[PDB]
């Protein structure tokens, strides 16, 4: 009908088995748990047998490309992009390392109660 | 420093050390409560006991859930440096129990084992609702999470009423329930005042009367009730005073709460909750409650900071100490209220400032939808396969020599 | 159904106006009346239900506000949403959907509903 | 279930029949119960037949 998916997981052992085993295409980087080598290892189509172990000692920037579309399994460098994601978030020990401040309990609690609620 | 060589310094990151959840676990007589302390006094400033910013206050905040006290002595630095410590005895802390309400003590008011609850809670509602909108014009529910306060005496009145009141059924008069002398009642307004006398049921037209809704079903019920209303193990939760000398709280004295959890009453950096005191299987009457408190006040301020562009000011850190006793992993419904205030904080608190610190000894007892959400681990001794098994299927790294070296560790 | 005033229902759509106020059941042949077939199946359930319908922070989904400010929103701007969320309207092409300030127990259904639309 | 129940309330109903001096007690506290009278209580329920002639009480 028209439709793809792109599925981005950090834990692949904990995602479902029916939708993540029809994926043809993968791209794999740096993984330091054995389950998660494994599944990965046994959901792969491919015929790669000792290039699947180079995956705990991947760098930064290195990604292993197996599937359909490649001839052959590879390990490609990949450059930054520009822009560049970012998150905002609080950083606890920066604010935690300034002086006394007060907040304003007075318009905290207007907020709080807006005629009850 | 590095125990291989001890010329070699050790340190780390502190933006993502203490800005996410973090997990202390080990095993019996292995130096962890030692090592919290030593953590938690290089965060504040206490070098061989003495306070290093004498001279300027810092911006740090910390609270702590004991259940075995053990943490006091830890902070009680000499009086000349300058460094107050907020300590808190629950069991003398007097802490209202109508701002919430929901799961805390109603779940123990109108029911306490039993299916009945179904025609527990049917005219209660209504006659709470009439005493909080006779005091103000709003709108309440059997559950309601608005800080507001109701004279729980006079509601139940009505409640003692139900199973000593006798509806009328003369035939040709209006089904109004009959006093003892014959007046109607037109409203059950005057119930909750004071309970009222009414006329035994009977059949003959002279005198027909039918038993009420709830007459007679519930009277051991209201008996326990009325016990903890007097009872000698739960002063704290204002319950033992029932609207008595310390009463004087109407609808503006809500701040004092939240200044004394915080600790903004006398300038203080670390908070201690001690809850061994309380008796047990009403602990978590209170946690739903002073989790619930924090999480209100840091997301309605962090709301009032982006109209001009900033950020929340005050972060906040919570260290549990035993886990596994009011958050099991097998566990039935003594334990709801507290499990969905932890996950709320352990799912959305980094978007308004708020961390969690857990500490155990027995990891394969806690939850796993609260201890997957951890980033950094310090391990120390173990000696139970079970708890290596469920350490080793958790870790971010998983590498055989690095799991080889738990039990081998001084 | 009896009511106070002892009228009766001439048909049941009634109920979608008010909260009627009924008689109390008797043996009696005076006033001989019965509980309904359903009188204490829902007790809790109507207290969620006035729990979910409050909520500010369940806004977007339109439970809350009997309000006239949206009460027009018919079945004539469905065509809006869609191209809404298909990046129509002022044309572009990548549409990145942000579900960082919902509640995590209604997480679920919005992309349920959006994939299925 | 059923036979559970019964005996909950006749061991009730019976628990203070004659016993006050327990101001306050639902179940649990240790006080003395006949527990042939609840036997006798529930077997007359088994054999309870309810009197339904006009003019007479409904007992």
């Amino acid at each position: 009908y028209g439709l793809s998916l792109m599925v981005v997981s950090q834990r692949p052992s904990e995602v479902s088995d029916t939708i993540l085993s029809q994926c043809n295409n993968f791209i794999n980087l740096r993984l330091t748990n054995i389950n998660d080598q494994n599944y990965i290892k046994n959901l792969l189509p491919d015929n790669s047998r000792s290039i699947s172990e180079i995956l705990p000692t991947l760098g930064a920037g290195e990604c292993l490309v197996v599937g359909d579309s490649t001839p052959i399994p590879s390990i490609v460098k990949l450059e930054l992009p520009n822009p560049e994601p970012r998150s905002q978030s609080i950083k606890f020990h920066k604010k935690w390392s300034e002086s006394w401040r007060t907040p304003s309990f007075e318009e905290v609690i207007m907020r709080w109660r807006k005629e009850n609620g | 420093n590095l125990a291989q060589n001890e010329e070699v310094s050790f340190t780390l990151d502190g933006d993502k050390f203490f800005s996410k959840h973090v997990a202390v676990v080990g095993s019996t007589g292995s130096g962890k409560s030692c090592a919290v302390a030593k953590i938690l006094q290089n965060v504040v400033g206490i070098n061989d006991a003495r306070n290093i910013n004498k001279s300027d206050k810092k911006n740090s905040h910390i609270i702590i859930f004991d259940i075995h006290s053990e943490y006091k002595s830890a902070f009680e630095i000499d009086k000349n440096e300058d460094f107050n410590l907020n300590y808190l005895d629950v069991e003398k802390l007097k802490l209202p129990y109508w701002l919430m309400n929901s799961e805390e003590l109603e779940t123990l008011f109108i029911e306490s084992n039993e299916q009945n609850s179904h025609n527990q809670v049917s005219q209660f509602k209504r006659a709470v609702v009439l005493n909080k909108e006779k005091y103000n014009p709003e709108f309440k529910k059997i559950t309601y999470d608005s800080p507001v306060y109701f004279n729980i005496n006079e509601v139940f009145n009505y409640i003692y009423n139900l199973n000593e009141e006798v509806i009328n059924k003369i035939e040709g008069e209006p089904s109004l329930p009959k006093l003892s002398n014959g007046e109607l009642v037109e409203n059950r307004q005057i119930y909750f005042n004071e309970k009222l006398e009414f006329t035994s049921s009977n059949t003959s037209k002279a005198t027909k009367a039918s038993n009420g809704p709830f007459n007679g079903e519930f009277n051991r019920f209201l008996s326990r009730f009325e016990t903890k209303l007097t009872d000698k193990r739960l002063e704290f939760l204002l319950l033992n005073q029932d609207v008595e000398e310390n009463s004087k709280y109407r609808t503006e004295h809500f701040e004092d709460i939240l200044k004394q959890f915080m600790g903004y009453l006398d300038r203080s950096n670390v908070s201690i909750i001690d809850l061994s005191g309380i008796p047990f299987e009403v602990l978590s009457i209170t946690i739903s409650l002073i989790s619930r408190l924090i999480f209100d006040f840091a997301f309605h301020y962090s709301k009032l900071q982006h109209q001009k562009d900033e950020l929340n000011d005050i972060p906040f850190m919570i260290v549990c100490e035993e886990a596994h006793n009011y958050i099991p992993r097998t566990g039935g419904i003594e334990f709801k209220a507290a499990k969905k205030s932890i996950e709320r904080i352990a799912k959305e608190g980094r978007k308004y400032g708020l961390s969690l610190m857990v500490v155990s000894q027995r990891p394969s007892e806690v939850s796993d939808t609260i201890l997957s959400q951890c980033n950094n681990f310090i391990n120390l001794r173990l000696t139970n396969i079970n708890d290596q098994n469920y350490i080793k299927n958790l870790l971010p790294d998983n590498s055989r020599s690095i799991s080889e070296i738990l039990p081998t560790l001084g």
